[PDB]
RNA sequence: AAAUACCGGCACGAGACCGAUAGUCAACAAGUACCGUAAGGGAAAGUUGAAAAGAACUUUGAAGAGAGAGUUCAAGAGGGCG
RNA sequence: CGUGCGAAUCGGUCGUCCGACCUGGGUAUAGGGGCGAAAGACUAAUCGAACCAUCUAGUAGCUGGUUCCCUCCAAAGUUUCC
RNA sequence: GCCGCCGCAGGUGCAGAUCUUGGUGGUAGUAGCAAAUAUUCAAACGAGAACUUUGAAGGCCGAAGUGGAGAAGGGUUCCAU
RNA sequence: ACCUACUAUCCAGCGAAACCACAGCCAAGGGAACGGGCUUGGCGGAAUCAGCGGGGAAAGAAGACCCUGUUGAGCUUGACU
RNA sequence: CCAAGCGUUGGAUUGUUCACCCACUAAUAGGGAACGUGAGCUGGGUUUAGACCGUCGUGAGACAGGUUAGUUUUACCCUACU
């Protein structure tokens, strides 16, 4: 429904930009009702969010 | 309150009203005078044609800056547009009037609209900014609508 | 004040009503006058422009600088389908105008003629001319046509025959025929009526109507372009770069004391889709249509006296957005008014054509038939394959 | 000290003065709101019903917005309502 | 563009760019006065004498307007002077 | 709440004054929603999604940025329901 | 002479300003000595859309030119005090 | 004479109206439209102030005597045209 708050909090936890962040689009209503950072750490321990890798720059 | 047209018979006829609608006065009056003298099923089919952009409303009095079209050749006029928002509000008004006829205990297919009127309303106040610091208005033109249904076989 | 460095104008006065015309077919304004000295023939004919190509011919005229030499010119192709006659119509000479009396139709009216009356050919149940054809199998219907033969003898002077083009031979998308009135030059009224009764529901040939090397008139409709400006239509002098409010407009239109404006100054408006009439076009060759006897087809149209081959006028890969010319064709001088797939009216000459330049038999030498699409350099497929040899998957 | 002056203030009375664009600019949470960097400038604005008896009850509709009822002498007084 | 994004903006386009280079904060200079590489140039969207209040309802042989009815009488563009 | 009659008094009679305030029209559904490249599909709470959400693809700003932080200035503009 | 983009045109939603004695088919005559309105002669037969600038002595500002008023300001001199 | 049907150029200079020259042709004839003509263009010179030289005025200034650069707004309303 609205994940602009959780994207900013995920960027603040992972200590990078919000561009290289991949959320889990399966259960949006189950992920969105967290309301705390302990649930965010629980989702990180479960392994739903993924830090997206850096776009490559081939020096060959 | 005192109305414009008194009903001939309170048993057969019925009335309904709509107040403070954000629609244009000219377009609302033109679609009201267009839909004033038809059957209710033909009116719903005409609203489906307006929604699908199949039959437009000709503009005979307020004829300025409107391109010509072939779909208004049924009425006998060149200009024509589709008042979609006014059409949706009058569709809700005919639905409310059909519910009023159902509350009165009236027949469905025999209802014919007889009278409809578009009266003025107090206008809102907003503005926009232009060059050299001169305030120019951006005012609307709302309207009040009343309509009468009557069973005629 | 007057103009110091004078220049009259840039424009035409004979064509100043530049409006889109209601008529579609090019109508003959001035018909040829009949006389008993001429035999029975037709005045005008209706055809369709097909293409355009080169020509090789021999010039022979006295006193010119170029004499007994070979030149090339641009020649047209006008496909001339035969027409079906659906009757005649009379016209009585009144002091008010030229009024008709009675329209006589044929018995077997063609479906291409019936398509003109109906707007939707699929939805209609074909109810026209159902009780009118009941006059052909009874005595009461034939007595009405016999009494009209003597009534039109006294008063009706001009008798125009009604024809329509045969679209069945053409493979085009349209199927609707164009009706046309053609005045008959010939003998008396009785001979004209007998010739019309004999030629009722008959095919109209091209060679009996128009012949060789006659300076004929061409009537056609200009191809439309759209709403264009005064510079695009009249082609006047343009304004230089230093102008502020545009440089492709008319600068001075009126003045102070002529407070109104007239049509003397060139104005903008509708360009294209207008009626025109071209004159003095020389006929070179009346081509022959396709015919098949005993299997072997005959298509010797591009085969001139010096061609020493046997092939048609169809180029390599067909025509450009036209189709194929299945019927017979004629070949004229210059360029006619109109475009591709546009109707065209051929008309006999009104003025007595007696000129030294326009009276010469044209020796047909060579007709260039190559692919105008791209860069064609071959006449026929067997010559191109003889030049190119084998291919990859032969 | 005596009879002389009073336009501001402390308590009133009276009027051939005016009556909501009038009368003090301001009859109401008026030098108040507001504008200008500042000395400064300076507004708009009364009349429900005697009495709130301010509309319970049914239906359309997501709600807005309608259609029947009730009060009272009258809604011909419907929450910006002489 | 020119009833603008703008009560003075943008594109092509330049003069200059280690020295007569631009300038962030505090302070001095105010109106027949100040400042001024000198243009009555500038001094808060206003500078051949800044803004506001008072005298002031200053003066005007000069323009603009100045509101019911009915009846009777019925004009001059000049003599002389400043 | 008001009229006539006998005397008296006036801030007592409007069509204008580029008159004052307020209200309303033709215009007119006209002109207009163009300074700076670019978005396209699946699902979703919700009656309702060219503009909002996530997932994917294609790009722009190119370290003198369409980046992060300060001072003047603004004064809850920060966050939750 | 030709092409692209931004335009302009039509549809959904929204939606001004200027101007306004009243309206805008003509020629001749006269006039405050150049009128759409007066007279005489020609004509005029619903309603709108995209251009154009000939006219509306098109809007602007009690003319920025000249003169006068027993109207004001600055400079300057051996005018006067 | 009938007679305005159809025709009556290019370039060096001058801001130039006007005027001069060259080459050519058929003639290179003469004019009006509110000094035809800016909500049709152009500002070269006049025609806002800035400066130069020469004359006159003691003095602020004046020179049919010049030089040089000097901000051009809007039709979408009606008629007429297409
Ligand atoms: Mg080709
Ligand atoms: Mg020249």
């Amino acid at each position: 429904s609205m994940l602009r708050l959780q994207k900013r909090l995920a960027s603040s936890v992972l200590r990078c930009g919000k561009k290289k962040v991949w959320l889990d689009p399966n259960e949006t209503n189950e992920i969105a009702n967290a309301n705390s950072r302990q649930q965010i750490r629980k989702l990180i321990k479960d392994g739903l969010i993924i830090r997206k890798p850096v776009t490559v720059h081939s020096r060959a | 309150v005192r109305y414009s047209l008194d009903p001939e018979n309170p048993t057969k006829s019925c009335k309904s009203r709509g107040s403070n609608l954000r629609v244009h006065f000219k377009n609302t009056r033109e679609t009201a005078q267009a839909i004033k003298g038809m059957h209710i099923r033909k009116a719903t089919k005409y609203l489906k044609d307006v929604t699908l952009k199949k039959q437009c409303v000709p503009f005979r009095r307020y004829n300025g800056g409107v391109g010509r079209c072939a779909q208004a050749k049924q009425w006998g006029w060149t200009q024509g547009r589709w008042p979609k928002k006014s059409a949706e509000f009058l569709l809700h008004m005919l639905k409310n009037a059909e519910s009023n006829a159902e509350l009165k205990g009236l027949d469905v297919d025999s209802l014919v609209i007889e009278h409809i009127q578009v009266n003025k309303a107090p206008k809102m106040r907003r503005r926009t900014y232009r060059a050299h610091g001169r305030i120019n208005p951006y005012m609307s033109s709302p309207c009040h609508i009343e309509m009468i249904l009557t069973e005629k076989e | 004040s007057h103009r110091k460095f004078s220049a009259p104008r840039h424009g035409s006065l004979g064509f100043l009503p530049r409006k889109r015309s209601s008529r579609h077919r090019g109508k003959v304004k001035s018909f040829p006058k009949d006389d008993p000295s001429k035999p029975v023939h037709l005045t005008a004919f209706l055809g369709y422009k097909a293409g355009m190509t080169h020509i090789v011919r021999e010039v022979d005229r006295p006193g010119s600088k170029v004499n007994k030499k070979e030149v090339v010119e641009a020649v047209t192709i006008v496909e001339t389908p035969p027409m079906v006659v659906v009757g005649i119509v009379g016209y009585v000479e009144t002091p008010r105008g030229l009024r008709t009396f009675k329209t006589v139709f044929a018995e077997h009216i063609s479906d291409e003629c019936k398509r003109r009356f109906y707007k939707n050919w699929h939805k209609s149940k074909k109810k026209a001319f159902t009780k009118y054809c009941k006059k052909w199998q009874d005595d009461a219907g034939k007595r009405q046509l016999d009494k009209d033969f003597s009534s039109m003898k006294k008063y009706c002077q001009v008798i125009r025959v009604l024809a329509h083009t045969q679209m069945r031979l053409l493979p085009l998308r349209q199927k609707k025929a164009h009706l046309m009135e053609i005045q008959v030059n010939g003998g008396t009224v009785a001979e004209k009526l007998d010739w019309a009764r004999e030629r009722l529901e008959q095919q109209v040939p091209v060679s009996q109507v128009f012949g060789q090397d006659e300076m004929i008139d061409v009537i056609g409709v200009t191809k439309g372009k759209g709403y264009k400006g005064v510079t695009s239509r009249w082609h006047t002098k343009k304004l230089p770069r230093k102008t502020h409010r545009g440089l492709r407009k008319v600068a001075c239109i009126g003045a102070w004391h002529p407070a109104r404006v007239a049509f003397s100054v060139a104005r903008a408006g509708q360009k294209g889709y207008h009626h025109r009439t071209e004159i003095n076009k020389k006929i070179y060759k009346i081509g022959q249509g396709y015919l098949i006897k005993d299997g072997k087809l005959i298509k010797n149209n591009a085969s001139t006296d010096y061609d020493l081959s046997d092939k048609s006028i169809n180029p390599l890969g067909g025509f450009v957005h036209y189709g194929e010319v299945t019927n017979d064709f004629v070949m004229l001088k210059g360029c006619v008014v109109g475009t591709k797939k546009r109707v065209l009216t051929l008309r006999k000459s009104l003025l007595v054509q007696t000129k030294r330049r326009a009276l010469e038999k044209i020796d047909l030498k060579f007709i260039d038939t190559t692919s105008k699409f791209g860069h064609g350099r071959f006449q026929t497929v067997e010559e191109k394959k003889a030049f190119m040899g084998p291919l990859k998957k032969d």
